[PDB]
């Protein structure tokens, strides 16, 4: 799913990201924008063999299991 | 390979961002904050980020 700018903002605020750890909502929407272009299906492989996943491009080296990262 | 968020990566591709949000909350609390996201640090940090929610009904 490719979110709309304001749509994602609403979704993130609802999930408690606004001001989470001192980071205002705009930071998260900006991050999602340039990391995945608001596309939840975005994937990107890195040279170390890990892959980044989702709207926020979370890395497989230490955050999630994809069954192919050392 | 560590699985600190305890979830299959495929779960982070869902149209429901609950999984991604919960894991991101763990990442940002880790220590380097949002600097953990390369694009944020190079394209968001130090800019008028309020602009990204302007015109929205929050």
């Amino acid at each position: 799913k490719v979110f709309g700018r304001c749509e994602l903002a609403a979704a993130m605020k609802r999930h408690g990201l606004d001001n989470y750890r001192g980071y205002s909502l705009g930071n998260w929407v900006c991050a999602a924008k340039f990391e995945s272009n608001f596309n939840t299906q975005a994937t990107n492989r890195n040279t170390d063999g890990s892959t980044d996943y989702g709207i926020l491009q979370i890395n497989s080296r230490w955050w999630c299991n994809d069954g192919r990262t050392p | 390979s560590r699985n600190l968020c305890n979830i299959p990566c495929s779960a982070l591709l869902s149209s429901d961002i609950t999984a991604s949000v919960n894991c991101a909350k763990k990442i940002v609390s880790d220590g380097n904050g949002m600097n953990a996201w390369v694009a944020w640090r190079n394209r968001c940090k130090g800019t008028d980020v309020q602009a990204w929610i302007r015109g929205c009904r929050l």
